[PDB]
This record gives C-alpha cells, structure tokens and sequence, in this order.
C-alpha cells in the first residue's frame, strides 16, 4: 500500500521527468533535426 | 592410515600431500608443514 | 457489422464482463508454477549395483540395458554413466514437444527385455525408470539440532513417516530419500566367523532361510474334510523383526545343542541402504527429501499445503528433530503473486493518468479502469483452455501484455475523442464517424500482431518452449485486447461520457498542466516544422537513415549471443572435488571448512548449508560432494555484492587457500545442462572397442589440444573422474581349488564382506526394510585385511584370503560415461568469452582429427539442441519480416506499401540495442523478446500516423507529398496521444531489482529508454517513410 | 466406538456396518528352532515342510489336453485340520532319520485381523452402511458427519467410492446453479439491452 | 496358503511403497487377507485417461519394480482395470451332478 | 558370417539405429558370442558332465560386487579409498581358456 | 415454500434401481468354516426358493 | 524362375513377389484357420487339415 503512497508522489514525479528529458529530445535534438539541410535524393527509377 | 615404503624416497624429502589438482609437476610451492 | 454489437450497444457491454466471471472460474482453476515445463522429456533409469566399480557396472547393468535400448521412440540423446558406488543413470534426453507418458514406457517396459540379463542382486535392488529431469519444487532438510539420532536415524523418521505423507500431499509427483531407511546392517567381524569356522555364505544362507515369511499353510484350509469346524490361519516363521532377533538367527549348531548365534559373529544394528551420502546441515547430519512437482504443475496449493501438511508433524518429531527447506520453488513467486498484481493497479493509473493528463475528468475517464481488468483474467482463461500456466515466463508475459492491451484502449477511445473534437459530434455518432473510415483497420491494430507469433510456434526445443509462452500469451493479448476493442470499447463511447465543446482544443482548461498543454502546443509546429523540414532534407535524411543501423549490427556482433540470464535463485551450488581416491573422511573435514566458510565469514547473505558428502552432479563417490547454500530475501541483504555472483566469487578466491580439494561453486537454472551460455557439450566416442585407456589417451590428447586453443576453447575439463587407483584382487582360481576351497564361496565370501549384499527384508514396525551383510568397517578398510577373511575349505578347515590372493593396484575411472551403446566422455566447453559456439564446435571436431581411429564425436544438453539449429534469428524472423509485408499491404491495398512500416523495425531495436549499453546485458531470449514488444508497437504507431494517409488518399484526395503533411498536422493531437499513450505504461521498471532484474530494467530500459526510439524518435521519421515509398513507386504520373 | 455411535441411531442409518473383519484366531506355530536345529533338520527342510504340505504350493506347470495347468502340491485334507495335524509332518534331519513337528514345535494362538485393509501405506477399517426406506443417504452421511466427527483426532473418517461422487455433488451441483443462472443473468443483458430486466 | 499379517508384508508393503506421487490420484485402498490375497486398488481423477492409468500404474509398480523382494511378481501379479461393473456374469452349472 | 554379424552388431548397429530418421533396426546375424563348444570323449576322460562345465562358467566368469577399499561407512581415521576389482567376467577364448 | 422444502427435501445421489439381482451376503464367526458358510447358503437357498 | 525351378530336385523351389502388404498373393488370396477346440491334440486337427 507503500507503493500507492510511492505512486502517489513518484507516479507524478517520474511521469513528468520522463516527459521532460523527451522534450531534451525531440526538442534539444529537434533543433538540431533543423540544422541539417539537404537534398541528396536519388529519383533514378521515378 | 600411512603407507609404508622401501625404496623409491630417502629420508627428509618433502612429500606433497595436499593439493594434487592444482600441482602438477614443476610448479612453485608454497610448502607448509 | 463492426456495429452489430454497437445497433444494441449493451449487447457489447456485457459480453466482456460475461468474461470476467466465466474467465474467473477458470482463472481459480488455472495453477501456479514458477516455471512451465520447460525441458524435454527425460527418462532417468536409475540401476544401483552395491559395492562395485565402473568397469562393472558399465558390464553388469549398463551394457546389458543399452543393449536393449534399439526400438525405442524419439530420443535425441542416450547419456550415461556408472560409477563406482555401483549406480548406473542413463538418461533419455527425449525429443521435446512429444510427451513423456507414452515415451516414458516405451523404453521402461523393453527394460523388460532384459531384466532376467541383469545380474539378480542389481535387479534385487532397483532399476527405477523416472519421466523426470531436475525440476525439484522443493528440497525438505530434515536436521536433528540435539544429536541423539545420527544421520541414517533421521532417514527412516522420513521415510516411515514422512515420504508417503509429503506424496499424499497434491502437485506432488515425485520425493527421494537422501536416505534411504534402516536396512538392516548385519555386520560381519571375520576374527569371530573364523571362530566358529563360518563363511559369508552361511551368515546368508541363515539369514536368507531363518528370516523368510512362509506361506503358512491354513488349519481347516481348502477343502476340509467333510465335518470340519475350526479354521485359523498359521503364523509360520515371520520376518524377524529386530536387531535382537537377528541376533538369536541360528547357524551351526551341533547336535547337543551348542548353538552359534548370529550376534557372536555379527555387531548386528540399524544403518542404511548406503552411506555414501553424508549430509550436513550447519555442522548437525542431515537427512532429507527432494520434493518434484505433478505434472500439471501446482505451486500456490502446494507448498502452501506441503508447509500445512508439515504441521502436523511437529507433535511427531522426536528429540531435537527439526525441519528446515534448504530449497523451493516458490517464494520467487510468493511475492510476485500480488506485486505483478500490484504493478498492474498502478499502470491502470498510469493509464488512468492519461486519461486524467488531457480530460482530467472524473466519469468520462472510467473506460480504460474497466477495459483493463476485463482482458488480463481472460488471459488466463483462455490458455487456461490451452491449458498452459501462471509463470514467471508467463506473468512476466502479460505485465508486458499490460502495455499491450492499454496500447489499444486508449487510441480507440481517443479516436473516438479525436473525431468529436474538431466538429464537436456526439460520441454517439463519432463511435462509428470514427470507424466509418478506418474499418478496414481494426483488423490493423494487431495486424503486425497477427504477425509476431507465427513463427512463434517454429522455435522446437528448451528454448523453444520459451516462444510458447509468450506467443499464446500475445495471442490472447492478440484476440480478447481486440474483442474488447474492436466489439467493447468503441461501445464504451457512448454512456459514461462528457461530450465536450465545439471542437475541444481544451479552450476552458485552467491549471499548470494547461500552460504545459501550451508546451503540448511546443510539439505543434515544431513537429510539424520537423517533417516540413524533413520534407525539405529528404534527400539527406532518406540517406542518414541506413547509416543509423549501422550501428545496429555493429552493436549486434559485439552484443554476445548468450542465454538466459543467471537468476539469484536464493541458491547456489559449491562443487567440492578431492584428489582422485580421497576417502569420505577428508571431504567431510573440508566441508567443515567450507561450512565454516560460509558460515563464519558470510553470515549475512548465506542462510545456511545443506551440506552432502558424497554426492557429485558431476558424479557420486567419496572424494566430490556438495554444498546445498540457502540464500535470503533482499529484504535481508541488500545490492550487488551479495547477489549470487559476487557470492560465489568471494568464495572461489578463498578456495585456492584450502588444499587437497580443487572447491569452487556455482549458480542454479532450473535445467542443469544449459551450456556455458557460449555453450558447447561435448561426447567424445569410442567406436573400434578400443578399450577405455585408449581413449583415456584421446582425452589426454584434446583436453590438452583443448588447452592448446585458449582463444577458441577456453575451459578445458571433463566433467568426469580422473583416473583413481582401484584396487585388484587376483584372486587365484587354480591355486585356490587346489587349496581346497570352492570359487563360489569366495566371491561370496568377498562379494558380502569388502561389498555388502542385500539377503532380504525384514520388517522394522510394520515395513519393510533391507537387509545387508557386510564386513565391519575396521576389517575392509586396507589391503592388509583382504587376508583377515576366511574361506572354508572343502573339508570345513578355514583358509584366509592372503594364502591365495595376491593383489596389486591399477587405474580405473569410476565414473564411466557412455555414447548411447559405445564408450565416451563428457567433455564440457566454452567459446572465449564473447564469441561465437558455431566455430567453438567445429573447431573440436577438426581438433577430434587429431585424434586417433576409433573415435567420434556427438554433443548433448543445449549442444544437441545446437545441432539441430545454429541459430534461428534470421532467417525465421524473417518470416516475422516477409509476414510483416503480407499482412499489412492488405490495408493499404498495394504492393511495396509495407516498406513504409519495415522502416520501424531498425527504431524498434536500436533502443533494445542501447539498453545494453546503459546497462550492459547480453543477448538473451528476454532480449529476443525485447525485439517483439518493441517492434510490435513501433509498427503500430506506423500504422496510425500514415493509414490516416490512407484516409488522405481514400476518402480525402490530397495530393500524397502535402497529404504526409496532413498526416503529421491532422494527425498532430492524436501524436502526442499515440506515443505517450503506451510509454506512460512502463514506467515501474526502472528500480525494480532482485530475483530476475534484467527482464525487466535493461528490457525495462529496453521499454523505457528502448521504446524512446519507437516512439519520440521513430515518429519523425514515420511521415516521411510514406513518402520515401511513394516518391519512387508514384502511381501518379 | 463408531458403532457405539452410528449404529445406535436405528431409525435412520440402517445396518451400519464394517467390512475389515474381525480379529480371528491365527495359530502362531513356534519353530522351536534351535530344536528344529540341534535335531539335526536344516530349517528349509522344515519352512517347506510346513509351508508346502500345509500351505499348497506351486511346483511348474504340465500338460493338459494340450494346455498348460499348474501342479499344486499340499497335505491331503484329513492331515492339516487340527493343531493334532502337526505332529504328524515328518521332517528329515541330516542323517536321514526322520523327526515329527511336535517334537520340536510348540504351537499356540494368538489373534490376527485377516483383512488388514490399507490406505496409501496407512491401515484402515471399512465402514458400509445404507440409509433409511424412505430417507436419503445425505441425511445419513452427514449423520455419519454428525457421528465421524465425535472422535478425535487420530483416527480419521474417509468418504469415497460412492461416496466421493456425492461429496463432489455436495460441494458442486446447488453450486451450479450459480455460474449457470449468472450467465443467464448475463444473457438476458444482450437479448433485451438493460441492467434492469435481468432483475425481472 | 499364505497368512495375512504378512502377506501385507511380503507382497502389499511393497507394492504400496513404490507409489511416489501418484498421477491424477483420488486414493490408494488395499487389502490383504488370509487366502493371500491383495488387491490393491488405485482410483484415479476422472477425466484422466484409464488407459493411461493400468500404463502408469505399472510405471508406479513399474516405476521402482526390485524394490520388490522379487516373489512379489514371481507368484503372479495382474494389474487391471477394475472397473467392477460387469456385463453378464455367465453362470455354468452341471444339472446332474456327476460334474463337480 | 559371424565374423561379420558382430562387426554390424558392435559397430553399425548402434550407429545406424540413431542415424537420423532410423527408428526399429533389426539385425540379421548375430553378437559374436563364445560358443563354448563341449567334447563328450573329453568329458569321460575327465569325469564331467555339462552340469559341471555350466556351474564352472556360472562361477568362474561371475563379475562380483566387489566392494571398496575405504568403503562406506569408514572406520573414523581413513585416509584411503579404492574399489575392488573381483573376477572380471573373462574377456576371452585364452582366458575361457583358464576357466578351471 | 422453496427455501423450506429444499434444504427439507432428502438429498440422495442415485435412486435404487431394480436391476433385477440383489446380493445377499453372509458372515459368520471369525474362524468358522467353508463347511458351515454352505450349510447356512443351504438355509439362505432354501429361503430364497420356499 | 518356377518354370526351372521344376528341374530342381529335392527341393519344391518357387518364387514370389512383395505387394505392399505381402499376406495375399495372387491379388485376391484368402487366408484361414481351423482352430481345434475340443482338446484333440493335434494330429486329429491335421486329420481334419488332410
Ligand atoms: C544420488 O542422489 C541424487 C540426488 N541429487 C539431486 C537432489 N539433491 C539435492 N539435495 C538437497 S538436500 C539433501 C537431500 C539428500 C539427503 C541425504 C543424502 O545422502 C543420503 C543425499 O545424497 C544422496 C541427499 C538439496 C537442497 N537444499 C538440493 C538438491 C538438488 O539441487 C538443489 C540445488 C535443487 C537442492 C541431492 C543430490
Ligand atoms: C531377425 O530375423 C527375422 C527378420 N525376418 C524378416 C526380414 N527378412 C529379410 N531379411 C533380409 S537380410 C537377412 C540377413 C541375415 C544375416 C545373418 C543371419 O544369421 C543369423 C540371418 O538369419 C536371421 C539373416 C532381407 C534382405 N536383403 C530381406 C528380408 C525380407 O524381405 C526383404 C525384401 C525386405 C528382404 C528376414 C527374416
């Protein structure tokens, strides 16, 4: 029953920090996802 | 519980007793009593 | 026809809650076992020939059944051995899948063939066929804390009392005595037989006629004589039954009555079947049971009922009798009876979180707190009709199915709130406005499921009936996950709701979480200046995408290809192994060391030691025994340095300290013969009959060309003997009938003095129990006693042995293993640690070409199981690859639409590829699993990012470059709400560790920081795999 | 003291009674042996003596009509009847003179249970008994239940055989009404589309 | 001919102590008597297969068999499938008498 | 033929019956078992009968159970043990030879 | 009427069915004869056929 | 083969070939017993074969 009192407090810090090291992701490398800029495509067959 | 040997040893050579997996033959000992 | 069950909606209400109760008849039915059966059928026929050597045992019994062993069904591999406390175990490795019921008797009825060959005291002893290998439940020691009983006293208390007791008790298959019980142990002292001018025959010859119940004859019997009125029945002869009755056994008497009682020659008392076993328990003898399960397995009712069973023993125990369980099976499951239970509570809430993360409401939100509880006792049930069990292969199973049935419950409804939320419509209509279009893809969402267990069935073997059970388990989790989602849920949208606004956006939502749904607006055009900045880099982001899986099987040659992991089972096995011809008295005073070790310098982590002398897994005698080592709970002992391997490795480096004894130790799987996890086993032959000493020399030339390849073939032992003097008697046949004896009163003679033979029964308190003649222990203990024993002559004057037998010493291994009708060895092995076992094999076998003629070569244990497949990864997963392309371009309606969604695949297993990094574990069957869970989600969000394409190209007619740019900006608020939908549902199993972590936080953080890739990292790339196929097969120009 | 118990409720247990009999009379023949010795007979002369004159003994097989039936050697009928047929068996010693089996055994009696019934390696008693004309066995095995359950623990009441199968109706067949009806009370959920008429 | 105390002993004693762990088992009754006797009557869960049953049976005795002192077999033993119903049970009597 | 017999008996037959797919195989000769064969003008020189050479051949080539030296139980102050090796059932026609 | 008339009704497994035989068995004196078994089967013979 | 095998003496020589099961012969073969049951021995079963 410990364990609803860890996930009363460590199911809402756990949850956001989960969700907060995705937005050092997909936005700390989602700049970066914008800084290379390109065309290299091969349209050979069509 | 001892056997007993005429010929094949002389007297003060140092019988390895205890350990015959870890010694084979030409390996330092550290030859307790 | 989807909405047949919606026409009526409560007609789909109820038929998921008619599950819930005639599943939970079935899921009380269903039993409890911490493992399935697991390992192939074996057949353990145990022979036991007392007092004699291998190369007699091997000719005696094990020559004359391996004989016969030509008609039987399915073996894959026949071993071996027999050794010299005169036991044979040859053991049937069967085929897996094939039962072991008909198997068992299909090779314990042809025993028959020749029983009669057997000599008549190994068939008066036991050849007992068992259909079991070593899958104990529990082992029972039963320890004598005062002194009064010795070791063999405790043995018949368990088998008088306790032995048919326990195996009343249900889910209880099998239980051994390490016992057995009190046979009688006539003894004989040869300086009083040769008093009284006797022989060991005639000691048995009494003791075979004296001590025999008769057939006794009726008074009155059948027929009477016409005019008969009494009828009794005769008590002739009983079997004597005590020690002060054999003593009074008659020999010689003259014919005035000068008696000889047997007691004059004989230190007549209780003992046992034999002492080769000397059990120890903390320093105070020990005897003890081996309890094994019923098959249909049962461990919740059993040791529950084996411990209550128990309790009404403790009035019974006499002075200083306790019980102790060195072993069990089951409080590994103990706990995660409710704790699996418990985690699942939580991950309800954690997806009762996202329900409360963008609805935060409060009846509208019920819907996954009762989607979830309905599908996971159907689970159950439904293998409760294929009859499989609970199990940590199968409870673990389905913690994973908890992700994979929420990952379906929380898109359909949110589908549904989707819909209703840009035109704001009715739930009641937006349950079919939602599948109006996408009913052609609700055969979709486990669609890739459909496709990871058919070749789940096509793995055969131990690792084999692993895939089972998980594919069955993703099965049910396939079918009754989807029955309530195709049938329950999409129902379940239309009571229980608030329907919200004119297109809810969540225009009125007022908290922290609302500011942060404003960073839920971060993703919006930046995810979207994402793929329309991807669209812009496609020519270099089509090309950077085969050279992020580079590193895949660059990973992947380096990540070992090993086998399941080594679980602290709360025990671990020390092997102890003397000089060759080292007696029971050494061992026993090394394992007071050994004893004292574990004891003395880690009374913190080790319970206890259930010591036994004697007894080898690698084979039984006088010079190995083992260490039985009780561990405690983690509640106990806390971290990494008291887990099993910082254990036993503590204890190796202390054990070069203790000489004359080559200690080390182990951990425990449940089979015992699973390899080196680089695993080869190897059974080097004999096929000339070239004796055994010239294959003696083969080993001493590949254990030594073993020794030669340290880079390929690391470990170099067998797991046999090395050859122990043993001790030859020429007995002189020609000079000792001339002496005036017969041969057959010496080998009598030498067979029951220096041997031990059984006579017969006599009965101890209502049983049954053995009768062995033998030489007292202070006469058959050198070879100066051989000439202490007398022999009677022709005429009846006495002629000790020394007068006719001379003797000398030679070899001989005692424990003599055997090609299934040929000689060979058990050479063990392992690849260096890191490599491959496909080269580490075939190595030996052009290192067996060193060897001479005669001799071949074969494997066994995992070995066999690595001749019949190297490895089954790519090749039958490609038929988890091919059956991935059939199946999901049957949505899509085209060929080559599927390698849009064959692009999730390498961001499926890169992320199990980086947890072991981050952690460091190796490739296991878990890891092989690792793949399963996360490329079977990786696919179906690339379901629903780009077969909303389909909508954009099959109900909507956008042009297909700016229809993925309305599948990444129509399909945007669901984005957020598809990935984080599952991967909120991992999050316990991070700082979960103890019995089994691996499975768990590195394919924990295969699912948590390994899903990362599937779902915050596939999902750039996901819009644009739609594109990069319909670019170059455009059927639109 | 079952019987003290069970069958002293006439009316509706009739005829409780047991099936392991009761203890006869064995007649214990004491092999006087160091006599059946010192007299100079080896005792296997004197166990196959008076086990097979006394007991019938199988020998081999023969031939009759052209079939295999055993051959049985015993004592004719008139020589085994009384403890007086003992003393006329003659048993030959080592010098061939022949002795009788009352010179040397001194027979007496003892009690014995011929039928001693087993229970998985435990002995037992067999108890049947039917239940009244008119009346049911189940308010007669639970009047056994009444009058099993006075002893104390040490000796134990088994139900089966017959009476498994209705201690397996007893704990199953009122019970199927349950998981029966409640899927009825489930069915009628789907059929008619409320809660409330499976009330009805 | 035998007794009775110890025909349990020669021959049911051992039978019985082979029965580790019985399959599918409801209870093992035996009962030896004074015409030597025994028959020891295993009873099995139903729905566990009968035919299975008088082969593991005789892989229960023919799990551990010399644990027999032999006799136990040698004087004839015939495991069976007790079913103690019967169909008709054929009487064959002589009318005169010079048949006995 | 018998030279041979046991040539398929010793070597391919038990290779053979668990190559791969090979389920009954039955042999056609024979193991190349020692045919003591008697001489009735020698056994009425010696004054025997074929009772007196099977008892001798029952007795002589009879493996023993031996024993050991350092059995068990030891003697409390045992530093030695070994097995016994008895008469090894004879494993020739020259030491068939020798029975006596 | 129901809840009374149930636990009230006598609960039997099986009804006795006229199977057309009916064993009739005999036990004597603990050591009485085959001899005086049959000459009581004598009387029960008798009994059943007078 | 049969047909020289008429020359062969002291033999009665013939020849046959397998089908898949090799109880029948010339494609409709019958086959039969004459069990004795009265206890005749026999010779007075193979007066009744003669
Ligand atoms: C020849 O014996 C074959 C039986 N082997 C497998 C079962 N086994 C095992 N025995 C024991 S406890 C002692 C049983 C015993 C008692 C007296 C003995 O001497 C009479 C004896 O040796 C014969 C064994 C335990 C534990 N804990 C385990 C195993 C088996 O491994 C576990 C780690 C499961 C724990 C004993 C060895
Ligand atoms: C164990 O013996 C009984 C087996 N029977 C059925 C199979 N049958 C057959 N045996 C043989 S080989 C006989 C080998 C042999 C060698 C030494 C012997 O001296 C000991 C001996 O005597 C037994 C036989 C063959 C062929 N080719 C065939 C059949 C049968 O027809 C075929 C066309 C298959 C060819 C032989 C008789």
């Amino acid at each position: 029953m410990l364990e609803l009192l860890k996930s009363l407090v460590f199911a809402v810090i756990m949850v956001p920090v989960v969700m907060a090291i995705i937005l050092g992701l997909i936005y700390g490398l989602g700049e970066v996802f914008n800084i290379f800029s390109g065309v290299g495509k091969k349209d050979q067959p069509g | 519980d001892k056997w007993l040997v005429t010929e094949g040893l002389k007297a003060g050579d140092r019988v390895v007793i205890s350990g015959l997996q870890k010694v084979r033959p030409g390996v330092q000992v550290k030859a307790q009593e | 026809m989807p909405n047949f069950f919606i026409d009526r909606p409560i007609f789909a209400w109820v038929i998921a809650i008619i599950i819930m109760l005639a599943g939970g008849l079935a899921i009380l039915k269903l039993p409890v076992a911490q493992y399935p059966t697991i390992a192939p059928p074996a057949v353990t026929i145990s022979a036991s020939y007392p007092g004699a050597d291998a190369k007699t045992v091997q000719d005696t019994v094990t020559q004359v059944i391996e004989q016969n062993m030509n008609g039987i069904d399915n073996l894959m591999y026949m071993s071996s051995n027999s050794d010299s406390t005169g036991t044979v175990q040859i053991t049937l490795t069967f085929e897996s899948g094939t039962d072991a019921d008909i198997a068992q008797v299909q090779v314990q009825n042809k025993l028959q063939l020749a029983m009669p060959l057997l000599p008549q005291e190994v068939q008066q002893q036991g050849v007992s066929v068992e259909k079991s290998s070593s899958s104990f439940l529990m082992v029972v020691g039963v320890i004598n804390t005062d002194g009064t009983m010795t070791q063999e006293d405790i043995s018949d208390y368990v088998a008088a009392n306790m032995k048919d007791a326990i195996s009343r008790t249900s889910g209880v298959g099998d239980v051994q005595l390490f016992g057995s019980q009190y046979a009688m142990r006539i003894w004989m002292n040869p300086n009083e037989l040769n008093k009284f001018q006797l022989t060991p025959v005639d000691v048995i010859t009494a003791i075979k006629a004296q001590n025999a119940q008769v057939a006794a004859g009726q008074l009155g019997g059948t027929p009477p004589v016409k005019g008969q009125q009494l009828n009794a029945s005769i008590i002739a002869q009983t079997r004597l039954t005590s020690t002060e009755e054999f003593g009074k056994i008659l020999l010689k008497v003259n014919q005035d009555g000068s008696r000889v009682l047997l007691r004059d020659v004989a230190k007549i008392e209780l003992g046992g079947e034999n002492y080769d076993i000397i059990a120890e328990f903390n320093g105070q003898p020990a005897s003890g049971l081996g309890i094994k399960l019923a098959t249909g397995a049962n461990a919740l009712d059993t040791a529950a009922a084996i411990r209550a069973e128990l309790a009404k023993m403790e009035p019974f125990f006499p002075s200083g009798l306790k019980i102790v369980y060195p072993y069990d099976t089951t409080p590994f499951v103990k706990i995660s009876i409710h704790e699996v239970v418990k985690t699942l509570v939580e991950a309800i809430i954690l997806v009762f979180l996202v329900m409360y993360l963008f609805l935060q409401n409060f009846r509208a939100t019920l819907i996954p707190t009762i989607a979830v509880p309905v599908v996971l006792l159907g689970t159950f049930a439904v293998l409760a009709a294929f009859g499989f069990s609970i199990n940590t292969l199968t409870m673990f199973g389905m913690v994973l199915a908890i992700g994979l049935l929420v990952d379906d419950a929380i898109v359909v409804v949110e589908n549904v709130e989707r819909v209703m939320a840009e035109e704001g419509l009715p739930p009641k209509e937006a349950t079919r406005k939602s599948m109006g279009q996408i009913q052609g893809a609700l055969v979709g969402i486990a669609m890739v499921l459909s496709a990871v267990f058919v070749p789940m069935a096509f793995f055969g073997g131990s690792t084999g009936a692993i895939y089972r059970q998980f594919s069955i388990t993703i099965v049910s989790a396939m079918a009754l996950s989807v029955l309530v989602a195709l049938i329950l849920t999409p129902a379940l949208c239309a009571t229980m709701l608030k329907p919200i606004a004119k297109g809810d956006h969540g225009e009125g939502k007022k908290g922290f979480f609302g500011w942060f749904n404003r960073m839920f607006e971060k993703s919006t055009h930046h995810y979207t200046d994402s793929v329309g900045g991807i669209l812009r880099s496609t020519g270099r982001y089509l090309v950077l995408y085969l050279i992020i899986v580079v590193g895949m099987a660059y990973l992947f040659v380096r990540l070992p290809s090993s086998f399941l992991p080594d679980e602290d089972q709360g025990v671990f096995m020390t092997m102890v192994q003397l000089p060759a011809g080292a007696t029971q008295e050494r061992t026993q005073k090394v394992l007071n060391e050994v004893t004292h070790y574990y004891l003395t310098k880690e009374k913190n982590n080790v319970e206890s030691v259930f010591a036994v002398n004697g007894f080898g897994f690698a084979g039984r005698g006088q010079n190995t025994g083992i260490a039985f080592v009780s561990l405690k709970d983690w509640a106990d002992r806390p971290g990494e340095e008291n887990k099993v391997e910082a254990i036993t490795m503590r204890a190796t480096r202390a054990f070069s300290q203790i000489k004359d004894a080559m200690v080390f130790a182990f951990n425990l799987p449940a089979i015992v013969e699973l390899g080196t996890a680089t695993g080869f086993d190897f059974e080097l032959i004999d096929q000339a009959g070239l004796g055994h000493e010239k294959l003696t020399q083969a080993r001493n030339q590949l254990l030594a060309e073993a020794a030669k390849h340290p880079d390929m073939l690391t470990s170099v032992r067998p797991n046999g003997l090395e050859d122990t003097p043993q001790f030859k008697i020429d007995i002189d046949q020609e000079k000792a009938q001339a002496l005036g004896v017969s041969i057959n009163d010496i080998n009598t003679t030498l067979g029951a003095a220096w041997g031990g033979s059984y006579v017969n029964d006599f009965i101890d308190r209502g049983r049954v129990k053995k009768v062995y003649v033998m030489s007292e222990a202070k006469y058959r203990m050198l070879p100066d006693d051989i000439g202490d024993w007398y022999v009677r002559a022709a005429d009846g004057q006495m002629v000790p042995f020394s007068a006719f037998s001379s003797s000398r010493w030679e070899y001989g291994s005692p424990r003599l293993e055997r090609y299934n009708g040929l000689p060979s060895m058990e050479i063990l092995g392992q690849a260096a640690p890191g490599k491959s076992t496909g080269e580490a094999m075939e190595l030996m076998e052009q290192l067996a070409s060193k060897l001479p003629t005669g001799v071949g070569y074969d494997w066994t244990g995992m070995s066999y199981q690595e001749r019949l497949s190297g490895n089954q990864a790519p090749s039958l997963y490609a038929i988890s690859l091919i059956v991935v392309f059939l199946c999901l371009a049957a949505l899509y309606e085209s060929w080559s639409i599927p390698f849009s969604v064959m692009l999730v695949v390498p961001l499926g297993v890169i992320g199990a590829l980086l947890a072991a990094t981050f952690r460091g574990l190796t490739n296991d069957v878990y890891f092989q699993v690792g793949l399963l869970t996360t490329i079977g989600l990786s696919a179906k969000n690339a379901i629903l990012i780009v077969e909303f394409a389909k909508d954009l190209m099959d109900k909507e007619g956008k042009g297909l470059i700016e229809a993925t740019l309305d599948a990444v900006r129509m399909r945007l608020r669901p984005i957020l709400m598809t990935s984080l939908a599952f991967i909120l549902g991992v999050m316990p199993l991070v700082i979960s560790t103890g019995a089994g972590s691996g499975a768990q936080n590195a394919v924990g953080t295969g699912v948590m920081g390994g899903m990362v890739t599937a779902t915050v990292l596939a999902i750039f790339f996901v819009p644009v795999f739609f594109v990069v196929v319909r670019r170059r097969f455009s059927r639109k120009n």
